[PDB]
């Protein structure tokens, strides 16, 4: 739950803070953690389920680092970074989803979709970051 | 150079051929005697060891086993040819074949033999070899010990070579050199179906040399600094350097009658220079290997030219102090002074470096985005064609940075310097002139070092490690002045023929590298599994790093080395190793229970026990088990030196057996059977509390002993008191012992695979880059 | 019936050396933000080369201990802690010099110069306790024959 | 006990002291040997049992 928060939290943070004409000295610390967040996550295979309507999406990651080169954000590092971000937020809005429609008796604290369950591992502790919604 | 020397003296792998088949085991002779001890007139056949030289005590015995795995691993071959070891049987109905020719003297001893039967006689005569042409494959027969024939089976079925062909040949070069344009490989032979090499094993470094072992780590880079010095194309057609220092001296506006900085832009101008920067750079980003930056503050060119130096090689190449010092120089010198800051006080210990500081106070856009990309410029860790290496950036490959540091650079000649005297700003300017009057040669000497770096970078086969490194190569800065003032529109790219000599030296040292970790690894647990309590390792490892050839084992302290055995002791051992472990241990009991030598302990009873019968002893006091009877361990006895409990056993008759490899003397009196002479061997023990010196009596009666009419005239079945826990022999049979041993009828085994391809260049003139566009391009 | 100063059991079994270890491999890994980079190197790894003999390092640690508990045994007089008006100065290049130069043979008191060193330690101890009686004996002689 | 040149050759690589700038170059690796080692195991378990 702390990862897929922290998911989202770098995505939303990169939407709001990766924009045209920027300093990277606003970015820096955000373009880490999103680079944290890519090198976390490549290679790993999730699926989303299949319950009720839901359709069964399978997610890939092998995206490459954003780049720390320009002192000012231009228009090609923001189409970039706006690919990976929108493959993301739609890889965590699934996620979000096919937790939401699943429920539990014995354990309902407990992440009941894979995804979800994946993320609970040790490798993606590393994603954690802000948790002050 | 000496290290040169040792890095490209080392071969690819001694391979190993089997000329005889491996055995530990041989048929003999002995005298059968019956139930009653009377000598049979025939003779029998049984197993004994070929070299029975098994040592007293468990411990050595161990050490033994251990020495015997070192054997096989000597004796086990790469491949074999069985034709090669094959004889002529004699006896064989079809004059066939044998192998090897110690089964081809068995087969003789056994068949001249008058007390053979007949149905062996026929067995021999069967024996010939069979010959698949159509499947090139040949079985032969031979004559082998039940482990022997383990052993060399294992040899057989296990074998280093593999096909090759002419496509194996062409993918053993590395993927990038085959996919460059600007290298075209041919071959003039159709390798046969029955050609075969051995693969290099470039498994990536398991020891983590890079993590931790910081000398033998600079060793290493070291090393591969040398080489690639060694293999970094020499540039052709640079400027004549006369000329370039006058056209120098022109733009410069030299005067006799005044002193200028100007003057010494002039400093360290020649080929020799910039061939030693070219050099240096290419192999210290090829080997990983940090490097210095030597510089005087005096000379603003310096400057200009490290800020090339530092656009184009990523800053963690240079240690701290030293870029420090270069970038502090030319914030204090060109840029602040240029645009009217004052002076940095930079403090030493800083966390960020003065460019960062300065990128932070630049107003100015070119040179604020220049100084964030020199601050950003970093190496990229990418995998290729499973090789860590590390990757330039794009722009520094096809040479867009050049320009970036150029409008920079214009940026800079315009501005006013508010608090400098104006021949201050003259100087500066002058020094922009010089380096921006080769902007194209610029662009096309970053392009140049860039691709002459990744394809050598191609050819390197260990991981390339981005750390840094214990000691510096040092780089003058007038040399990459030399370098920017000097370089022509001549592309040099690596021959060849020196990529190809390049990588195959790559290869052999990670070969050997891989290997000799193997051979330490197998070693190390073979000693751990055998209880070698007391085997210091250092040895194993000195002769491990010794076989590395490139450190030198007298500065390696010993706790260095004892760390590399803890690395070493966590790996896997290989297969093949592994595998001829395990049947040694599987063994090793047997091995050991067929010595003649010594025994595998003493009951000491205090009852009448009879000897038993077996045919080729008579009457023996030999236990097959230690039944019944409480063990003391002979090892522990001496290991811990306390004769406590023996002693009250040996003092009290307390019915024991010791147990642990021991020396027996052989007695075939009858008297001193029945004297009782093997009780009485004991008493020494407690003594001088000694157990080394123990030799306990194996009484061998039978027709040959002298006093025998006492056992067949009272009709009496010998006794003792003590036994030997000793094993029989086991009967030779021929029938059981014949097995068709099958190899390969014949293949040509190649070692050197370049040697079958023949590569040239394209004229240079029309070399490409990775962006398809020529490498230079000037005039 | 004697009194004897013991160390802790960690320093016995010489375990503590892997908290040291421990310790001093974190301060290989800490930043020393406004140090010198090269004198920073150079700290850090004189602290990696007392770290990287761990092993060298229990193993001194545990026969300094075994060699004083062996030797402990033999002391017949109370071990009683004072601080002393001279001490015996001890360099630290001397401890540089036993850290970085022992290997990994072991030395254990002979018993014979254990049985030396007990004998002479009875001998002054005996001797001691003798001459107290002796010296009580005449003072306390000559106070009763009122020898003033 | 460890060869005094091989680990002295060791603590001057890893030290790197001549690239510095201690006013005491020499002075770093001197007492450095088995002697002074042998003195300070005698020292630490004399000094104990006294």
């Amino acid at each position: 739950m702390d990862v897929l928060y922290s998911l989202s939290k770098t995505l939303k943070d990169a939407r709001d803070k990766i924009v045209e004409g920027t300093l990277y000295s606003n970015v820096s610390d955000l373009i880490q953690q999103f680079n944290q967040m890519i090198i976390t996550m490549n290679g790993n295979e999730f699926q989303t389920g299949g319950i009720g309507n839901l359709p069964i999406r399978n997610w890939n990651f092998d995206f490459g680092l954003l780049g720390t080169t320009l002192l000012n954000l231009d228009a090609n590092y923001v189409e970039t970074a706006r690919n990976t971000i929108d493959y993301f937020v739609d890889f965590v809005d699934n996620v979000c989803m096919d937790e939401m429609v699943r429920e539990s008796q014995r354990n309902g604290i407990a992440p009941q979709s894979d995804s979800l369950r994946k993320l609970s591992g040790i490798k993606f502790k590393r994603i954690n970051f802000d948790n002050s919604s | 150079e000496s290290i040169l020397k040792k890095l490209e003296d080392i071969k690819p792998e001694q391979v190993k051929k089997q000329t005889k088949l491996f055995r530990i085991f041989e048929p003999r002779q002995l005298p059968v005697y019956r139930a009653n001890g009377e000598k049979e007139l025939r003779n029998r056949w049984y197993w004994k060891l070929k070299r029975d030289t098994l040592p007293d005590g468990d411990y050595d015995v161990r050490e033994y086993f251990l020495n015997l795995y070192d054997q096989v691993l000597t004796e086990m071959p790469d491949y074999l040819l069985l034709k090669d070891m094959a004889v002529e049987n004699k006896n064989s109905r079809d004059a066939g074949k044998v192998v090897d020719s110690e089964t081809a003297a068995i087969c003789d001893a056994i068949f001249q033999d008058e007390e053979t039967e007949g149905v062996v006689r026929r067995f021999i005569a069967e024996m010939r070899q069979r010959v698949q042409a159509d499947r090139n494959v040949v079985n032969y027969p031979s004559i082998l010990h039940p482990i022997d024939h383990a052993f060399n089976e294992y040899f057989l079925q296990h074998q280093l070579v593999e096909p090759l062909n002419n496509d194996i040949i062409f993918n053993y070069i590395p993927e990038r050199i085959r996919n460059d344009v600007n290298y075209i490989l041919n071959m003039d032979r159709n390798l046969p179906s029955t050609a075969r090499y051995i693969r290099p094993n470039l498994l990536q470094d398991r020891l983590n040399l890079h993590d931790n072992f910081e000398s033998l780590w600079d060793t290493i880079t070291t090393s591969n600094y040398i080489l690639a010095r060694s293999v970094v194309p020499d540039l052709k057609e640079l400027v004549s350097t006369e000329a370039q220092i006058q056209k120098m001296s022109q733009d410069l506006q030299l005067e006799a009658l005044t002193i200028q900085s100007e003057t010494q832009f002039l400093t360290g101008i020649n080929s020799q220079a910039a061939n030693d920067c070219f050099k240096t750079l290419i192999a210290a980003m090829l080997s990983q290997r940090t490097m210095s930056l030597d510089f005087v503050t005096t000379n603003y060119m310096s400057l200009i030219s490290g800020m090339w130096l530092l656009t184009v090689v990523p800053n963690d190449m240079f240690i701290r102090e030293s870029l420090v010092a270069c970038q502090l120089a030319i914030i204090n010198t060109i840029i602040y002074p240029a645009f009217g800051m004052q002076r940095m006080h930079y403090r030493n210990g800083d966390p960020q470096t003065p460019f960062q500081i300065a990128e932070q106070q630049i107003q100015n856009f070119q040179v604020a985005n220049w100084l964030h990309f020199v601050n950003n410029n970093q190496f990229r860790q990418v995998v290729i064609d499973g090789v860590l290496n590390q990757v330039l950036n794009d722009n520094i490959r096809n040479g867009h940075v050049v320009n970036q540091l150029m409008e920079a650079l214009m940026q800079l000649s315009r501005q006013q310097f508010p608090t400098m005297p104006v021949d201050y700003k003259r100087s500066i300017q002058r020094g922009i002139l010089l380096l921006s009057n080769r902007l194209g040669q610029l662009v096309d000497l970053t392009r140049l070092l860039a691709y002459n770096y990744e394809t050598l970078m191609a050819c390197i086969t260990m991981n390339m490690q981005h750390v840094q490194t214990l000691t510096t190569e040092k780089l003058q800065l007038t040399s990459v002045t030399s370098l920017c003032m000097l370089i022509g529109n001549a592309t040099v790219i690596p021959s060849p023929q020196t990529l190809f000599h390049y990588y195959n030296v790559n290869v052999n040292f990670h070969s050997n590298y891989n290997e000799r970790i193997n051979d330490a690894v197998a070693i190390i647990t073979a000693a751990n599994r055998l209880n070698l309590y007391q085997k210091k390792m250092k040895s194993i490892v000195e002769d491990f790093l010794k076989r590395l050839q490139i450190f030198d084992i007298s500065r390696v302290p010993d706790d260095q080395m004892y760390r590399l055995r803890d690395r070493l002791r966590l790996l896997p051992v290989e297969i093949r190793r592994l595998d001829i472990f395990n049947l040694i241990l599987m063994n090793m009991e047997q091995i050991e229970r067929a010595s003649d030598k010594i025994a595998q302990g003493v009951i000491i009873a205090y009852r009448d026990m009879q000897l038993e019968r077996d045919e080729m002893y008579g009457y023996v006091n030999i236990a097959r088990n230690l039944d019944g009877f409480q063990q003391i361990n002979l090892e522990e006895l001496m290991r811990t030196g306390d004769y406590a409990q023996i002693t009250n056993m040996l003092l009290n008759n307390q019915p024991v057996a010791l147990v642990g490899a021991l020396p027996f003397i052989t007695d075939s009196s009858v008297i001193s059977l029945v004297a009782k002479l093997d009780a009485t061997v004991f008493a020494q023990i407690v003594k001088l509390r000694k157990v080394d010196t123990l030799k306990p009596i194996l009484y061998k009666i039978n027709s040959d002993s002298n006093d025998f009419y006492l056992v067949a005239n009272y009709d009496w079945v010998p006794t003792s008191t003590t036994k030997v826990y000793k094993q029989i022999p086991q009967q030779f049979d021929f029938r059981a012992s014949m097995h068709m041993l099958t190899s390969n009828l014949t293949f040509t085994v190649y070692s050197d695979l370049l040697a079958f391809v023949s590569a040239d260049t394209v004229e240079p003139i029309n070399a490409v880059a990775f962006d398809n566009m020529r490498i230079m391009n000037e005039l």
